[PDB]
RNA sequence: GGGCUUAAGUUAUCCGCCGAAGCUGUGGCAACCUGUGUGGUUGGGUAGGGGAGCGUCGUGUCAGUGGUGAAGCUGCCGGGU
């Protein structure tokens, strides 16, 4: 029972250059190099969703410091103050309202003065 | 007028008529179900304290499953022929709020 | 009436061939032998 | 169970009665053990005259095709090495049997199992013989779609001159005709139904009986 | 007895051998694990013996 | 590295925060143990051992299907760990 390779064989390389097809050269022309790349590919795609948590906090860290910052209060304090208030109100919503809502940022910002320890 | 509510360990920005899109949780479609607020804003109006969000309810609606991206995993380690396939979906839930009653 | 359909075997009585060097999913490659030595290409005689 | 039961010679209309000997069409239906028979059987039935040439049966390729070194070519030592074109194959097919040596009580079980399923479902017909004086194909083909269905067994046994019944269901082509020494259960599994002939039951049965 | 209260706050990675299987008697399996034993001279030495590794209460 | 002594240097001390795939929260999957209502523990991995599968070709049987268009090839829209 010969079997030919053909049938079988052509589908994990139209898979691949299907993934691939974005890339520039022979990335997305041939199937060994574009293989090559979908490793790094996925490979990059798993680092990244799990940095993606550390990225936008710190981009959610920034704005709230900028935010307090207009109001004459530090990121740490700003923190700091919030949870002795016992606002449990997390780096995400805290920056879209420093972008959206400023006016309830800076209420915000008055509850972490009043709780803070003033020592 | 408007509630930064919780769900399954995540925050939202939640509005009446908004369509939230929740952790998976067990109630049925077109149930009810109380998101926990954490700030309500009514606009220069900002409750913050626990014991007057205890007496605010945001209650909404389950409305249906979705499904997250496919997401496609190959765990993969040079010169040693290690490699491992993976997918995921990540099934969520869709809400709407109707009503943030203070 | 059991038809020539219907006949299988029993569970276990027919274990699944294992196909050797056939990707790095399985016993891939060095089919099971390491690297480099005699064993990696022939075998040792037992009264060696 | 060994329960002896009794069914009726027919003739097309009625005629007397034959015993089933219940040591046989009476017993368990051994599913993995008429799987094993069957395909044991196929086995055997398999001819397998297959056959390729290797890197020392294919034509030429005696001498080495060029020097170890210093072509800048990789290093072959026959042009019928098995990853050249028109070379020999490393592991294909050679000409073999196979028969597997199944045990006697296990292939005689099988079918005391496989007729004794159907004997159970009554798809076991007894009778005189089919057709009279000269042979057609239509009579038998009656008394058969009389007696039901179209995926037929018949067992004649007289294996020198039963040419009559023989020579007339030979042609159905949903109808198998077997001497009732030859009963095998791959066949007997592919039945539907067996209609024995009297002489075709009687022989069976005094060829093997308790 | 004073019921002592063991938490785990530095990891098992590149400890000794010894100081392992000392959290694994103790029950400890990750870092910030509390598990609650008695005033036993027995545990006392555990707790001295992974002293770098864990936090002792009451 | 920019720059820093007007410390952004050293040191003692105090108050905060940042910070990992660690921990916790939430949702899904899996292996094992356990009395079997619960729950517990676990799931980086080369050589290598064990287990369970996908796809190709041939073939017994049954059910079929095909010029109202099979195979193959090639788009789109989807699905599964
Ligand atoms: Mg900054
Ligand atoms: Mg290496
Ligand atoms: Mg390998
Ligand atoms: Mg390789
Ligand atoms: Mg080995
Ligand atoms: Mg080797
Ligand atoms: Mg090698
Ligand atoms: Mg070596
Ligand atoms: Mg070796
Ligand atoms: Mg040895
Ligand atoms: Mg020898
Ligand atoms: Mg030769
Ligand atoms: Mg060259
Ligand atoms: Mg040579
Ligand atoms: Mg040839
Ligand atoms: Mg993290
Ligand atoms: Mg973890
Ligand atoms: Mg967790
Ligand atoms: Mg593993
Ligand atoms: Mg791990
Ligand atoms: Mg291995
Ligand atoms: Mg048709
Ligand atoms: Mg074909």
């Amino acid at each position: 029972a010969r079997v030919k390779r053909s049938v079988n064989a052509k589908k994990k390389r139209r898979e691949v250059l299907d993934q691939a097809s974005g890339y520039r050269g022979q990335r997305s022309r041939l199937y060994r190099k574009a293989k090559e790349q979908t490793l790094h590919s996925a490979t990059y795609s798993f680092r990244d969703r799990r940095a993606k948590k550390g990225d936008f906090r710190s981009l959610w860290i920034q704005r709230i410091n900028a935010a307090s910052r207009a109001q004459g209060m530090t990121y740490n304090r700003f923190i700091n103050g919030l949870k002795n208030a016992g606002v449990e109100v997390d780096r995400k919503m805290l920056a879209e309202l420093a972008v959206s809502d400023i006016n309830a940022f800076n209420s915000l910002v008055e509850v972490a003065k009043a709780s803070q320890p003033q020592n | 007028m408007y509630a930064i509510v919780r769900s399954g360990g995540r925050q939202h920005k939640v509005a009446v008529g908004d369509v939230v899109e929740i952790d998976k949780v067990a109630d049925e479609a077109g149930s009810s179900i109380e998101l926990t607020p954490l700030l309500v804003v009514d606009g220069e109006s900002v409750t913050s304290d626990k014991d007057a969000l205890g007496k605010v309810k945001v209650t909404a609606e389950v409305l249906g499953e979705t499904k997250g991206p496919k997401i496609r995993i190959l765990k993969y380690k040079n010169k040693t022929g290690y490699k491992k396939r993976q997918g995921h979906r990540q099934k969520y839930t869709q809400v709407k709020v109707t009503g943030i009653e203070g | 009436a059991i038809e020539l359909h219907d006949l299988k075997p029993a569970p276990g009585a027919h274990k699944a061939k294992t196909r050797v060097g056939r990707g790095e999913g399985s016993k891939g490659k060095t089919a099971g032998r390491g690297t480099k030595g005699t064993g990696a290409r022939k075998n040792v005689p037992e009264f060696f | 169970e060994t329960k002896t039961i009794d069914v009726l010679d027919v003739k097309g209309k009625k005629a007397g009665s034959a015993e089933l000997p219940g040591d046989l069409f009476d017993v368990n239906t051994n599913i993995p053990l008429i799987h094993q028979v069957v395909v044991a059987q196929l086995a055997a039935a398999r001819q397998g005259t297959h056959a390729t040439k290797t890197r020392g049966q294919v034509s030429g390729g005696g001498k080495k095709p060029w020097r170890q070194k210093g072509t800048g070519r990789a290093r072959q030592g026959s042009t019928r090495a098995p990853q050249w074109v028109g070379g020999g194959t490393v592991h294909g097919p050679q000409p073999r049997s196979y028969a597997q040596r199944t045990p006697k009580k296990m292939v005689g079980a099988a079918l005391r199992g496989a007729l004794s399923d159907m004997a159970r479902d009554n798809r076991i017909f007894v009778v005189t013989s089919l057709v009279d004086g000269d042979k057609p194909s239509t009579k038998q083909a009656k008394a058969v779609l009389s007696g039901l269905a179209e995926l037929r067994k018949v067992l004649v046994v007289l294996d020198r001159s039963d040419e009559i019944d023989w020579l007339s269901v030979r042609n159905l082509s949903e109808v198998h005709v077997l001497a009732a020494d030859q009963l095998n259960t791959y066949d007997v599994v592919n039945a539907r139904t067996i209609v024995f002939s009297q002489a075709g039951l009687d022989a069976f049965v005094g060829a093997r009986s308790a | 007895m004073s019921k002592l209260k063991i938490t785990q706050i530095k990891s098992g990675i590149a400890t000794k051998p010894n100081h392992r299987e000392t959290l694994r008697s103790l029950g400890l399996k990750r870092i910030g694990d509390t598990v609650i034993k008695e005033d036993r001279p027995e545990f006392r030495g555990m707790v001295r013996t992974v002293r770098h590794l864990v936090t002792m209460e009451e």
